[PDB]
RNA sequence: GUGGGAAUCUGCCGAACAGUUCGGGCUAAAUCCCGAAGAAAGCUAGAAAGCGCUGUUUGAUGAGCCUGCGUAGUAUUAGGUAGUUGGUUAGGUAAAGGCUGACCAAGCCGAUGAUGCUUAGCUGGUCUUUUCGGACGAUCAGCCACACCGGGACUGAGACACGGCCCGGACUCCCACGGGGGGCAGCAGUGGGGAAUCUUGGACAAUGGGCGCAAGCCUGAUCCAGCAAUAUUGCGUGAGUGAAGAAGGGCAAUUCCGCUCGUAAAGCUCUUUCGUCGAGUGCGCGAUCAUGACAUGACUCGAGGAAGAAGCCCCGGCUAACUCCGUGCCAGCAGCCGCGGUAAAACGGGGGGGGCAAGUGUUCUUCGGAAUGACUAGGCGUAAAGGGCACGUAGGCGGUUCAUCGGGUUGAAAGUGAA
């Protein structure tokens, strides 16, 4: 299918950690749980922040635990700068 | 409690204890006499029951009644234990079965005999 | 090798096989790859016995080589998907028989 | 949508025991309105008419006295076509008289209507 | 368990395409080993165009590896990790990869419960239950782990190999005393523990497997017998008739053959299912071209005489079923309420009766009854139970219209859901 994850870790060298969401079917009470797991991703040229939603696709191991490629960006995070955000502030 | 409620925490069960905990899941117990004695009941009854006091297989001290009319257990001596209480006796809370091991039956008992082991009388 | 052949069924003095295909390490009623048809080996009440197979299915197992063992050989030939066993073709072993007639119903000669 | 809803179903039953003879009902919605269509089509309202529905809401109901309970329902309940008549059992009070509505692709319908197009989707609620 | 993936191997079996040349070595040879070309290996006119091997394309079957989802209890366990998390480069593997050597960065898991502790093989399923759940994982079948306890690798397509090898340890048996040998958690069987669980059987006739061109040889896999009321909606223990209402037993204002056991028994007529005994055919049948342990069986016929076959619990209420005698708060019974102190339907015996029936009672364990952990399906003023009161993190829940999209949802089709 399609998985589609939020970033919440980019501080290794080629990497990242992508969290990803489910609806898990709570059969004897007839709700849904929501449930997380974190994947790490591939990501040659170190372009995702942190917040930002990205696709994954699956690959042959790479490591000890990475198993998935970031394919593409979809919504990228918005980042708070002091100094460019006062430099708006004089205009 | 609301299905949140449920879901983060389940129902658990009633408590209730055990009640015959030296038989450990098994149907009968082979034990050895260390005293046999006698004791009075729990008020209003009045009489002088026969007790053994028996030393399980599983090194387990435990209070037997004797069934019946008369008795030979002697002390050291080989029982079957099985569960089942005595109400005016409290903590005795099991039986000697009569017939098995060393405990003779009774000879003369006519009805409900295989309860004590008595064998069943020849018809002339 | 994948071999087409007889499982044991029913109970105790009373057979029923199924013709299967299993690999040829497993168990007599274990692991199979597929299950073919049925075998009757006792006579029934029209004084012939009963069996099915499946066409298409032992028509493909064959093509991709399949070996079928001794019995299945001669199961295979009566329904004619093989060529017939090479010791069939000795004729049978004569003698005299008990022709006498019984009643089919009692049992007892007519 | 599920709590303005219920709010206004339990309005309509509050308002039936007390012997009215009009409701209003203000916040409204489309799904709202449609599963009045629906009431007013089984017969347990009369009429219902809807003002300014585009920019503030508001609802007249005519009453008659015939309907026994509303519900919606507050959580998701999926239900295939082959469902229905199952979960119909389960789910009135008496098994026999009632109406289950549903919402699917065709619109929303109730459930004796979505047997025969063979539909399903989420269970909105029932009347009886 | 269920569904997938790419970075690999695959003896035997099916179908193509090409070869099977020459020296040496093991006391003697080779389809055993070494070398050269390109890889090899030859046998048989006794199996001469019939087997076998090697290389290259492929089908089929297995195997290695990876992965999404789902899968105990415990917070009176809150921090865990240091090859640990990633990167580069080498080595290794049939194969991706921290699998590991060197170097570089400080990451990775965790309040959506990491780690610590206790317990446990998992599934298809078994028992119970108006659906849900609960207990179990015993037989049979699929996967995994283990083979006296620890550690290794060799051969091999495939093992780190139950009845193969090497090393260490404990136990055990021989020794000629130098040292060797052994692993029933394979089928029987023996001590020990226990409340308790089986024959030191027959045969490869059927099915399956190994070797062999076949002929055939092995197979405690299996098939079939033995023991055990351990289980199962089975069958039988006779069908009629019989009043001298026999004898005898029990009870009685001591009523109506005084009431009952009682047409019950004895006796007379009939028929022999199951079992007993004696014989006969057997390509009846499991098996066909032939091959029958079971089989002293089954089938058919004959002999016989009601002949060989009914117990267990209960009778105060719950709960169907009552009287006499002995005992005297003693002996005793008991699942709960309770009975027994001189007229006991409750203790023990006589008689009579009720319920099941080759069974019937006692104990242990499970579910239901139990709405007695309440999703289906309960509660918190006075009965068990609203935090002393708020603010807020995660989480849960939450207005209206118009348009876009297709993850959830939904309809159809295909694959799969072993037996
Ligand atoms: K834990
Ligand atoms: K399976
Ligand atoms: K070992
Ligand atoms: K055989
Ligand atoms: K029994
Ligand atoms: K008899
Ligand atoms: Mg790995
Ligand atoms: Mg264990
Ligand atoms: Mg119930
Ligand atoms: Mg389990
Ligand atoms: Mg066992
Ligand atoms: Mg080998
Ligand atoms: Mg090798
Ligand atoms: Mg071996
Ligand atoms: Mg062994
Ligand atoms: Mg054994
Ligand atoms: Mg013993
Ligand atoms: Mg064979
Ligand atoms: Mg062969
Ligand atoms: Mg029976
Ligand atoms: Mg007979
Ligand atoms: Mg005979
Ligand atoms: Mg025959
Ligand atoms: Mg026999
Ligand atoms: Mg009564
Ligand atoms: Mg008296
Ligand atoms: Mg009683
Ligand atoms: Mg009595
Ligand atoms: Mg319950
Ligand atoms: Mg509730
Ligand atoms: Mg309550
Ligand atoms: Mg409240
Ligand atoms: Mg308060
Ligand atoms: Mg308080
Ligand atoms: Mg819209
Ligand atoms: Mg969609
Ligand atoms: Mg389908
Ligand atoms: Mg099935």
């Amino acid at each position: 299918k399609p998985v589609i994850g939020t970033v919440v870790s980019n501080k290794m060298q080629k990497s990242v950690v992508v969290a990803v969401d489910r609806l898990f079917h709570n059969k004897l009470y007839n709700r849904y749980v929501k449930r997380t797991s974190k994947f790490m991703a591939h990501d040659e040229t170190n372009a995702c922040n942190i917040g930002d939603r990205v696709k994954l696709d699956p690959s042959r191991p790479l490591s000890k635990h990475k198993n998935w490629i970031v394919a593409e960006i979809i919504k990228k995070a918005r980042i708070y700068s002091p100094q460019a955000a006062a430099a708006a502030a004089l205009s | 409690p609301t299905f949140n409620q449920l879901i983060r925490h389940g129902r658990e069960e009633k408590r209730r204890t055990d009640r015959t905990r030296a038989l450990d899941k098994c149907p009968q117990k082979t034990g050895v006499c260390l005293r046999v004695s006698t004791r009075t009941p729990k008020k209003p009854n009045s009489a002088l029951r026969k007790i053994a006091k028996v030393r399980l297989s599983n090194r387990h001290d435990i209070f037997a009644y004797i069934p019946g009319e008369g008795h030979n257990l002697q002390e050291h001596s080989t029982v079957l234990i099985r569960g089942g209480r005595v109400k005016d006796l409290p903590g005795v809370k099991f039986h000697c079965i009569r017939g098995v091991k060393d405990l003779m039956g009774i000879p003369g008992r006519r009805r409900g005999r295989s309860k004590y082991g008595a064998e069943k009388p020849k018809s002339i | 090798v994948v071999r087409l052949r007889l499982s044991r069924l029913g109970c105790k003095n009373r057979p029923f096989f199924r013709v299967m295909a299993t690999d040829s390490r497993s168990p007599r009623d274990g692991k199979h790859i597929e299950v073919l048809g049925y075998f009757n080996p006792l006579p029934g009440q029209d004084g012939g016995k009963r069996m099915g197979l499946k066409f298409d299915r032992i028509k493909y197992w064959l093509s991709v080589g399949a070996q079928a063992s001794d019995p299945v050989q001669r199961l295979l030939f009566r329904s004619g998907l093989l060529p017939p066993p090479p010791m069939v073709a000795m004729g049978r072993k004569g003698g005299e028989r008990d022709t006498r007639p019984v009643d089919p119903m009692t049992g007892r000669f007519v | 949508g599920r709590r303005i809803l219920n709010d206004a179903l339990r309005t309509i039953v509050n308002a039936e025991r007390r012997g009215k003879a009009s409701v209003e009902l203000k916040p409204i919605s489309t799904v709202m309105s449609s599963f009045l269509r629906i009431m007013k089509e089984k017969g347990y309202i009369k009429n219902f008419q809807v003002h300014d529905p585009h920019r503030v809401g508001r609802i007249t109901v005519d009453l008659q006295g015939r309907v026994n309970d509303c519900k919606a329902l507050t959580y998701r309940q999926d239900v295939k076509a082959k469902e229905i008549e199952e979960y119909t059992e389960r789910t009135l009070p008496t098994r026999q008289w009632g109406y289950v509505v549903v919402t699917t692709p065709d619109g929303i319908l109730d459930h004796e209507e979505a047997i025969k197009r063979n539909v399903g989707g989420q269970v909105l609620g029932f009347f009886y």
